[PDB]
């Protein structure tokens, strides 16, 4: 049951463009790039805080430094200046820099490194980037694109974001981390869609990877105002 | 309290006891009327994470 309750297959735009290549040079041929069950190439969008934010087409199981260091031509400042990289859209969890030396670009391997490939979307963030501030825009824009059908999104959607907008501040106490965490398991796996789970996905890759940048960002806003 | 002494002297050779040390009568040792405002304290559950209800 699809459109107008027709037999339909919704998909995309690139695994739509790729079929007819995929027909004409052969099956063996898409197949032999990237790993085995990651066969094929990959359109990747480095973007963020890259030196040249750019499209470009690559071979699937392309390690992540050599991506970002040769087509973006590295990160602002240098390898050394990179803080995190979103790997592939803003619904994968980040990962930081001690994933990124080593991990590849395709479905596999970031399953490996707890996140998600994706969109195959590098956003990079430096070492001058706020993560909290970028995360809870991120959480600004699940709860402002999210159609509100059903209750663990339309309600702890919104309320994920006003976490977040305390946490930028710091304000709270750090017992509101561990909380917001059990927020994100009831939305991953009990929506209708995966946007709970692409809104539960960043919550939990900010928490796992920067708990400790949240804990001294709420503890000098609770020496500072009181 | 008031009671003289050649009463209380009498009172406690009657009842063979030291009875001003153990008056039955209160006085100004008995805690104040206006206590200060308490805190009390929550209980085991008042938490925000690894509470749920089931468990
Ligand atoms: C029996 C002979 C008379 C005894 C007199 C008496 O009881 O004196 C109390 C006096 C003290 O008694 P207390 O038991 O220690 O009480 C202390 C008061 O509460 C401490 O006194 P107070 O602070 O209560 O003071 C108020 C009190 C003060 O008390 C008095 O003025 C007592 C007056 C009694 C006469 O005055 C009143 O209440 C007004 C008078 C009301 C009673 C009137 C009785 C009339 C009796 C004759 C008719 O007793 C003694 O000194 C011992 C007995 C003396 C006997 C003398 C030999 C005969
Ligand atoms: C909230 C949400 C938004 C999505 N948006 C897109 C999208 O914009 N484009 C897209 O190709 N897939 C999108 N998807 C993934 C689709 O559900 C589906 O996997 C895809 O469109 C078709 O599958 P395919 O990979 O075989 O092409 C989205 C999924 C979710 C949960
Ligand atoms: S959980 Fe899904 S079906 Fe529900 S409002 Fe959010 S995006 Fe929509």
């Amino acid at each position: 049951v699809g459109v107008f309750g027709c037999p339909t297959t919704v998909a995309n735009v690139e695994t739509v463009a790729v079929s007819p290549t995929i027909c004409r040079r052969g099956g063996a041929w898409f197949a032999s790039f990237g790993r085995e069950r990651n066969s094929g190439t990959k359109l990747f969008n480095i973007s963020g805080h890259v030196n040249n934010p750019c499209t470009v087409e690559e071979e699937m199981s392309v390690p992540l430094k050599e991506l970002i260091e040769k087509h973006a031509g590295g990160v602002t400042g240098g390898w050394d200046n990179l803080l995190a990289v979103i790997p592939g859209g803003s619904s994968t969890p980040l990962i930081p820099k001690s994933v990124c030396e080593t991990v590849l670009m395709d479905f596999d391997a970031l399953i490996q490194a707890q996140t998600g490939l994706g969109t195959a979307a590098v956003i990079v963030m430096d070492r001058s980037t706020d993560i909290v501030k970028a995360i809870a825009r991120l959480i600004e824009f699940y709860k402002h694109e999210s159609c509100g059908q059903c209750t663990p999104c339309r309600e702890g959607v919104d309320w994920m974001n006003k976490v977040m907008a305390r946490f930028v501040r710091g304000d709270a106490r750090p017992a509101e981390i561990d909380s917001l965490w059990e927020i994100s398991k009831q939305i991953e796996g009990h929506t209708i869609c995966a946007l709970g789970d692409g809104a539960a996905w960043p919550v939990q890759g900010l928490i796992r990877h920067f708990r400790p940048e949240l804990e001294e960002r709420m503890q000098r806003f609770a020496q500072q105002h009181q | 309290a008031s009671a003289t002494r050649l009463i209380q002297g009498l009172r406690n050779w009657a009842s063979g006891r030291d009875l001003q040390a153990k008056l039955q009568l209160r006085y100004q040792e008995i805690s104040k009327r206006t206590q200060p405002p308490p805190k009390l304290p929550v209980g085991p559950s008042h938490r925000l994470s690894n509470n749920y209800y089931c468990a």
